[PDB]
């Protein structure tokens, strides 16, 4: 359950937890945001927008 | 099928090392 | 010294080898596709070269 | 000897001249220092991209290298130079004509061994001093004490003790007091390599007849004996990634790995470095990673990586074989012809007496590649004696033409 | 008598053993069930011998 | 590393979490006795009830199964979920499972084993966690319908990629495919540890040994042309052979004999390897069938030898060891049979051993040469040392008879040995 | 007073205690189921943090073993095992063809002139 991922491509990343806590959203400062559930281990949607 | 062997990539990680100043 | 090997050519190219030490060939070489023109052994007899023209 | 128009800048295509390389860590970046004739070069382990070079060429060829954080200690003739980013800041001059061979720097003590079996001790003038400068004392080992000094090594958790290793045996000297505190038992075979193990009070010894000894100092006794009949150890190293693996380098050019826990051979790397040029001159595991750096006298520096095991269970059993990660290399003999490849001046074509044509980069990348000799359809070629190149028609057809020794035709190449 | 004569006699003395090829033990799987292992090793020698 | 690759690691770690309903059906639907629809309907209590009865049948055939009733098949085990058990508790859980599969390895043909293993699959998810050990125990039941059922519900490790074709396939894996999996050098080292696991515990059973002997024999066959591959096969399959010889079981020792014999013909080895092979073969040679196989194996290993010393005398320790395990009468019986294999190189080496060590056995030498025709150079060597015996050893009726035997057969060559030596 | 053995069995069933299972599980063993140098300077020398040298060495000794875990090999220190020995000695198992007077069956060493 304790999850640690190291990635530097669009750092820093702001982390937000869904109210139910199931699904994790992390948004990179340079612009990468991925929607995923940490328990499932399945990335839901990925955006590589460079903004 | 052949046995898949993946190269992937290696990134080193900093590790703690003993300091010789204490020896001196 | 006496020869311990004997090879027989043929127009089909088969090379029947006989151990000189009715006879039955030790093997029937069947590779070269044509009329065998050259049969020569090594000085010690450890190698046979078969060739066709 | 000094030109008013020109001044030396650096050397291209030479990664190592055969002297063992020294490794270190600057923060999170690991660096490798390699001797190049009268100059040295520092490469980044992440990319093998050069970082710094010596500002000037030493008066005499460098014999040994020691790297400590931002400072690298190079010894030539009877002088030991302390360098920072390749810049000379303080030079250590010994008081005897005897040339230095083996260097060891632990804490504030700098130790230099001369061919006359004399060990010179230097100490920091100030506890916060960056490098030893002050001359502490001189300790000389006589023939009765032991044979010729093989290397100077310092084990962890030793208070001012120098584990001097000689051909006859190992000697323990307290630098602060300058007394021989212990002498180890004589060994039947000549010692060639000494490497401090990650374990404590145990130092690995390599002999001339393929014996690796895990001599425990504390017990003053042998712990283990690896046998490699018909071989000579040239380098030793331990894996510090949590796996008890020992790499044995040999002058034959073979690097062998043992699973010292399992008392078994994990794998052997064959002919990585040329036997004619000394085989594996140096092979060091990187501190805390599965990466091992290997070098030789054939002007080649190479990396291997240990892939994590493919088996979910018994991963210690199924060990992936070592793999080519990255390398830098060049000519094994002096180049015969040189030319400028492009007007932009970024790549050089170069030919040597080793029957090879090579391309060297002049930038910080230090990229190097050997042009393939595989023939188009319609051993290496003889030595290039003449060569011409043009760039009016790059990418359309062949633009290099080369002439060979005792050859009645010329071959073309495409850049 | 010369040593080369002894060498040639050793060269004459050697006698054949049939080489092991690609498909020599492939049939062994077929008759592997409910077979005594002594007879198994006998069959291995037979294909060898 | 890409987030997807890192995330794939997270999914593997939480494979058996059963966090949602959809995950639960996949984990629970997996079965070895029943189909997916019925499997989703059967409850842990129902599965445990059948498994508990199955173990009692397994207990009667072999008492060792009764131990797991205290640990694995206990009524409390219904309430044990591996996902909530801490890190140290899992290995001890893993260890108990691993031994049970060793017991079940030889009894898969029996129906009660399948019911008993159903509880492990359903309760402890051995097919997900202990995937390698379950398959590795059931390699020799590949044609059996059970192995097909195992493939369907099990996710193959990377090493078992060759079997991906037969997952959920109507044909079972063929004889040819296991060779490819067994060709791979990583697996042979993986399998080795498991064979080492059985031999230390004496878990090797004939149906296991038979499958294994064929496979190593075939892997040597599959790599016969490729010389360098054979070279790296040497460190692995021989040290397997050394272990099987160490086993007291006669079946293990003979299994070592077959692998050694075939490889030596496939690959010529150094004599020191051949001479050392004897001392392990002979050190633990007790069984009646094993000695018969060992003696034949020993003879073949010289026939592979084609270097100087091919027919030189055995060392003192090797010769003393051989005569103890094979008295001279046995080899006389070995040479007596008409169907004897070619062993002239061995006998030439053996006869020269007799002369250097045992003076009493010279009269037996005369019998061996009559029984088996030695090669002309081999006869020359036997004449050579026997001339030295006359100069050093005292003249004897048996000793002179040995020359008189040479006088009768090929008189002219006896002069050459005398001419070249005195 | 302590509970009786019968009470413990009943207590185990009710509270779902599994400790007895894990202890048997932990006890599960597969086999059952089937002064060289003495330096006066080190004793006398006092190092400021002030602590005696020997005690300082032991703590620096103890510090190192935190930095790097100790591996198991350092703890570690006819005949059947001859095969295992020879395989360890040599990584070359091909008999050298230089000694062999009979040429290889399949591989012919030939060079053009």
């Amino acid at each position: 359950k304790a999850l640690d991922l190291s990635l530097k491509e669009f750092g820093p990343y702001h982390i937000k937890y869904a109210k139910n806590g199931t699904h994790l959203l992390i948004t990179g400062r340079k612009g990468h945001v991925a929607s995923m559930d940490w328990r499932k281990g399945q990335l839901r949607a990925e955006l590589f927008l460079n903004e | 099928p052949k046995v898949v062997r993946e190269a992937k990539k290696v990134e080193m990680t900093e590790a703690r090392a003993y300091n010789a100043d204490a020896d001196t | 010294k006496q020869n311990r090997w004997l090879a027989v050519g043929s127009e089909s190219g088969f090379v029947n080898l006989y151990d000189r030490n009715t006879p039955t060939p030790v093997a029937a070489l069947d590779q070269l596709t044509t009329t065998i023109s050259n049969l020569q052994f090594s000085p010690d007899g450890q190698i046979l070269c078969m060739a066709s023209r | 000897k000094n030109s008013k128009i020109f001044s030396p800048f650096r050397i291209i295509g030479n990664v190592s001249n055969g002297v063992p390389f020294a490794t270190g860590t600057l923060g999170s970046t690991f660096y490798i220092v390699t001797c190049v004739g009268k100059t040295f070069q520092i490469y980044d382990a992440n990319t093998l991209h050069l970082l710094f070079v010596s500002e000037k060429e030493t008066p005499s060829s460098i014999v040994a290298l020691s790297a400590h954080f931002h400072y690298v200690y190079a010894a030539y003739e009877n002088k030991v130079g302390i360098y920072k980013r390749g810049i000379e800041e303080h030079l250590l001059e010994l008081e005897t004509d005897a040339n230095v061979e083996h260097l060891c720097i632990f804490g504030d003590y700098l130790c230099a061994s001369t061919d006359d079996n004399s060990i010179f001790i230097y100490k920091k003038s100030d506890p916060q001093d960056k490098y030893p400068s002050e001359f502490y004392t001189k300790l000389t080992v006589t023939e009765i004490q032991g044979g010729e000094i093989v290397s100077l090594q310092h084990l962890a958790t030793y208070l001012n003790k120098l584990t001097v290793v000689t051909k006859s045996n190992v000697l323990l000297f307290n630098v602060r007091t300058g007394k021989l505190v212990f002498t180890s038992n004589e060994f039947p075979d000549q010692i060639t390599t000494a490497e401090p193990a990650p374990v404590l009070d145990i130092i690995a010894l390599g002999t001339v007849t393929g014996e690796v000894i895990m001599f425990n100092m504390r017990k003053g006794k042998r712990i283990r004996t690896i046998k490699i009949p018909q071989s000579r150890i040239s380098s030793l190293s331990f894996r510090t990634d949590g796996s008890s693996h020992l790499s044995v380098g040999t002058s034959s050019g073979d690097l062998i790995f043992y699973d010292l826990d399992r008392r078994s051979r994990i794998h052997v790397l064959k002919n990585i470095h040329r036997e004619s040029y000394g085989g594996v001159t140096q092979a060091t595991f990187l501190n805390g990673q599965p990466i091992i750096v290997t070098s030789g006298g054939d002007n080649s520096l190479k990396e291997y990586v240990f892939d994590p095991s493919l088996s979910q269970g018994s991963g210690d059993v199924v060990v992936q074989p070592p793999r080519y990660l990255r390398s830098r290399g060049g000519h094994s003999q002096p180049p015969s012809y040189i030319a400028f490849a492009d007007s932009q001046s970024h790549f050089m074509l170069s030919a040597s007496k080793d029957r090879s044509l090579w391309s060297f980069s002049l930038r910080k990348d230090a990229q190097s590649q050997e042009m393939s000799q595989r023939l188009h359809k319609k051993s290496k070629f003889p030595e290039i004696v003449a060569l011409a190149i043009e760039n009016a028609r790059i990418g359309e057809w062949e633009n290099i033409i080369t002439a060979h020794k005792d050859e009645k035709f010329a071959r073309t190449w495409d850049m | 008598e010369d040593e080369e004569d002894i060498a040639l006699e050793f060269i004459n003395g050697e006698k054949k053993d049939k080489l092991v090829n690609m498909n020599s033990f492939t049939s062994m799987f077929d008759n592997i069930q409910n077979v005594q292992m002594d007879t198994f090793f006998d069959r291995v020698m037979k294909v060898l011998t | 590393s890409s987030l997807s690759d890192q995330l794939a690691q997270v999914a593997s770690n939480n494979a058996t979490v059963a966090l949602d309903r959809k995950r639960r059906q996949k984990l629970h639907s997996a079965s070895l006795i029943y189909n997916s629809k019925t499997a989703a309907t059967q409850d842990y209590d129902f599965i445990f009830e059948n498994a508990s009865k199955a173990l009692e049948e397994l207990s009667q055939i072999e008492p060792k199964f009764a131990i797991f009733s205290r640990t694995l098949f206990s009524e409390s085990s219904i309430s044990l979920d591996r996902n909530v058990q801490t890190k140290e508790e899992i290995k001890d859980l893993d260890n108990a499972i691993n031994a049970y599969l060793l017991l079940a390895s030889s009894k898969w043909y029996l129906a009660p084993t399948l019911h008993a293993t159903e509880w492990l699959v359903r309760r402890f998810q051995i097919h997900v966690k202990n995937t390698e050990m379950l398959l590795l125990s059931t390699l020799n039941y590949y044609q059996t319908p059970v192995f097909k059922r195992i493939l369907s519900i099990i996710k193959l490790p990377p090493l078992f990629n060759c079997l991906s074709n037969f997952v959920r396939s109507e044909k079972p894996p063929t004889a040819l495919t296991m060779i490819k999996l067994f060709n791979d050098m990583d697996f042979l080292k993986l399998y080795t540890s498991y064979l080492d696991q059985c031999i230390k515990h004496n878990a090797t059973y004939t149906n296991q040994l038979l499958f294994t002997t064929c496979c190593f024999i075939n892997v040597v066959a599959f790599n016969s042309n490729n010389d360098e591959k054979l070279n790296q096969l040497v460190p692995i399959l021989l040290e397997i052979s050394a272990k099987l010889l160490a086993s007291k079981s006669k079946d293990c020792q003979i299994a070592a004999h077959t692998i050694l014999v075939v490889f030596a013909t496939a690959l010529p080895l150094k004599k020191t390897i051949i001479l050392a092979a004897m001392e392990t073969i002979l050190s633990n040679l007790d069984a009646k069938e094993a000695k018969h196989s060992a003696l034949l194996t020993i003879c073949k290993l010289f026939q592979t030898l084609k270097g100087q010393g091919n027919v030189d005398q055995l060392p003192s320790k090797i010769f003393k060891l051989f005569d103890s395990k094979f008295d001279t009468v046995s080899i006389l019986t070995f040479l007596d049979k008409e169907d004897k294999p070619v062993c002239d190189k061995f006998i030439t080496s053996y006869t020269r051993s007799i002369a250097r060590y045992d003076r009493s056995k010279l009269n037996i030498i005369l019998s061996l040469l009559k029984k088996i025709r030695l090669e002309r150079y081999e006869v020359r060597l036997i004449i050579t040392d026997l001339i030295y015996l006359s100069e050093i050893l005292e003249d004897k009726s048996q000793l002179v008879e040995l020359f008189e035997y040479f006088i009768s057969i090929n008189e002219d060559l006896v002069l050459k040995c005398l001419k070249s030596l005195g | 007073p302590p509970p009786d053995e019968e009470e413990q069995l009943l207590a185990k069933f009710v509270f779902g205690d599994t400790t007895d299972l894990q202890e048997n599980l932990a006890k599960f063993n597969a086999d059952f189921i089937f002064a060289a140098w003495i330096d006066s300077d080190d004793e006398k020398i006092k190092v400021p943090i002030k602590i005696n040298g020997v005690h300082y060495i032991n703590r620096l000794r103890s510090q190192f073993e935190k930095i790097y875990p100790r591996p198991k090999w350092v703890d570690d220190e006819g005949d059947i095992n001859a095969l295992t020995k020879i395989l360890s000695t040599t990584y070359n198992y091909k008999d050298t063809l230089s000694n062999s007077k009979l040429l290889p069956p399949k591989k012919l060493d030939i060079v053009r002139l």
